[PDB]
């Protein structure tokens, strides 16, 4: 199995720096050129930097040339990206890539604002509030910054009928989203429902139970 | 750099029907060893890009036969013989013949499934949030198609505007539907001085608009 | 969006009884014949009972005829199975099905033994305990009864590289299993690893952090 | 009851290659209206059965063209033109022509992928479990193929027997490999009077048997 695992993402003040790391396994890492590709939400794939097999040839777009440095350690099967003089336009998801495979990416955001943990509120269901023939319930994950947040239902045991909406920036400059789940109306009593909310940048883990309210 | 240009950028397809994407390169992609390093990637909703076709026409591991790539020089084509629901996502053609690695703008394939009306639910703000001083009211439009829908918030039958944000999910890879949340924000004090909160949903799958609503304190 | 959600499973003493429920949504439930099908682990699909659309027509194999009763409530969109005089050979996963779709199933165990919660032990990773180029870690979920138990990693966020093994009955009559995950060697320090263990029949929920240790 | 019979019950397939399952019914399956209620179901690892083909030859919603069904009367065939990794699982033919609904014994499709050697890891018991009185030692064989493998436990070079259980996963729907846990159980006091704990793995992808081991209380 091939794995590419980025890490090091987070929030930085403008002008500040950040180092990203990528750990690879499942293929001959030394035999492969590697690259960092980034993507702002909605946008497409922008190449940030490339380095070749032995690690002796690099390329940079003018947009980051002089600022970013792609490094490599064929022994630890790792790939690095030193980001200096960070600009607000550098805000993006950064992927580690080999051509054949892409990591899941790490989130880099550049802003002059502090990190806030989310509040998590029940979107309580109801019988009498059924939409043929499902009930709906959820969790409101509000006023956090920066991205990302992780949301699961029942420690991952509940996945069918789940929708976790894309975060939206509020005029406050804080993110907010809802995660919802629909279940057949009659199954409402039969089980308990907990949303699992994780926001690493502020070290916030919440497990909110969601009940009918009566 | 070698510029990659895709056509179209939006590709609506009824499932089971074929689909074609064109990719043009600003320069020949034949490398000095005679090979052509044109590739196709697919980024499914919620996921990293994955390799679909490498070197014009080679299917990557796990890739079904319905995906076939062809072309030469500067003009290439990805064909999907029968678009399945799971094929939804954005397709990128790409060249690695010369540094830098470059990508097309990306084509977003959309499944043209049957019309489906949204299930609508309205959620009052929790008493817990009301401690904080703010009140979020949420309206859920679930598993509908097509994406275009209108949500109107009416407080005490007074149509709202300027105080609500929407969020749509990407097209579902299993049933080709969307879901939408609309979130009405207002102050606690503002919230308490009204009674009837309502959400009204217009969608092509509904004969007539649907309203869900609640009265603060019932 | 079709859903079929079974509930009511669990452990019963021989001779005792149990009621299973199935909540349906996303299709015209009244318009469909329904059945209960069971499956012992390893074994194939055994029909338990069928009911037609009305439903005023039922069938039972002789293996359960006289003991089991399949009812239907076309109003609440629900299907039921009343199981009386339960026998040890009735131990199985019971599925709710319409022919087009099957629920995830609910687990029925008929035994002369008591319910016990699991212990969860770290399977701690290390170096140079690497196997090119991955490290392995996990959780040992031991001495519980009856099935099932739920295991996830990092509240559902970590899923690739994960192997959760089929439970095995020990000679003590208690189940045991391991859940393990492999990650690229040099990504060990860069993230924390919690296994999330739930065993409903005893109300046991454990989250165990797994660390390298010295 | 109409009896359903499948051939074969074990079906090894090199991926990309085609596969065929036959299904015979003990009685004709055409119903009073002229239709034939012969269906194929698929149960992927860890999942419920799902409908693949209904009424001999109709692809269910979401089912790709590589799955085609054919046949008539009492003789039916499912063909998979190009077996993909994700196609792994157990296939059942089924009739609903007459009550009761019945099922074949099931055909388990195996993906014949290339040999893959297991990555092997050994885990000492936690200090925590050792307070309970029992010590579990665990050996992991990860992402290998084929499934046949031998695990032997050695304690102070004494070969063990009768104190270890194995668990194997189902074939992976993504990389077509298996994984295996072997778990050596013994008394705390038993565990303390020995020093060298070792796991020895033999597999077709290993030129020579591989041993991982640890010494009690070292790290």
């Amino acid at each position: 199995e091939v794995q590419l695992v980025e890490s090091g993402g987070g929030l930085v003040q403008p002008g500040g720096s950040l180092r990203l790391s990528c750990a690879a396994s499942g293929f001959t890492f030394s035999s492969y050129g590697m690259s960092w590709v980034r993507q702002a939400p909605g946008k497409g794939l922008e190449l940030v930097a490339s380095i070749n097999s032995n690690g002796g040839s690099t390329y940079y777009p003018d947009s980051v040339k002089g600022r970013f440095t792609i490094s490599r350690d064929n022994a630890k099967n790792s790939l690095y990206l030193q980001m200096n003089s960070l600009r607000a336009e550098d805000t993006a998801v950064y992927y580690c890539a080999s051509g054949d495979y892409w990591g899941q990416g790490t989130t880099v955001t550049v802003s002059s604002a502090s990190t806030k943990g989310p509040s998590v509120f029940p979107l309580a269901p109801s019988s009498k509030s059924t939409s043929g023939g499902t009930a709906a319930l959820g969790c409101l994950v509000k006023d956090y910054f920066p991205e990302p947040v992780t949301v699961s239902w029942n420690s991952g045991a509940l996945t069918s009928g789940v929708h976790t909406f894309p975060a939206v920036l509020q005029s406050s400059g804080l993110y907010s989203l809802s995660s919802v789940v629909t279940v057949p109306s009659s199954s409402l009593g039969t089980q308990t429902y907990i949303c699992n909310v994780n926001h690493k940048p502020s070290n916030t883990k919440v497990d909110k139970k969601v009940e009918p309210k009566s | 750099d070698i510029v990659m240009t895709q056509s179209p950028l939006s590709l609506p397809v009824t499932p089971g029907e074929p689909a074609s994407i064109s990719c043009r390169s600003s320069q020949s992609l034949v490398y000095s060893n005679g090979d052509t390093y044109l590739h196709w990637y697919l980024q499914k909703p919620g996921q990293s890009p994955q390799l679909l076709i490498y070197k014009v026409s080679n299917r990557f591991s796990g890739v079904p036969d319905r995906f076939s790539g062809s072309g030469s020089g500067t003009d290439f084509t990805l064909k999907i013989s029968r678009v399945e629901a799971e094929d939804v996502g954005v397709y990128y053609c790409s060249q690695s013949t010369h540094v830098p690695w470059t990508f097309g703008q990306g084509t977003k394939v959309e499944i043209k499934r049957t019309v489906a009306a949204p299930s609508v639910f309205i959620f009052p703000p929790s008493d817990e949030q009301l401690k904080s001083g703010t009140a979020s009211v949420v309206c859920l439009l679930n598993n509908f198609y097509p994406r275009e829908a209108k949500v109107q918030w009416k407080v005490d039958n007074a149509l709202q505007s300027g105080n609500s944000q929407e969020s749509v999910t990407e097209q579902d890879s299993k049933d080709s539907t969307y879901s939408l949340s609309s979130t009405l924000t207002l102050s606690k004090a503002d919230y308490e001085k009204h009674k009837v909160y309502a959400c009204e949903v217009t969608h092509q799958g509904l004969s007539s608009p649907v309203t869900k609503s609640f009265n603060r304190g019932e």
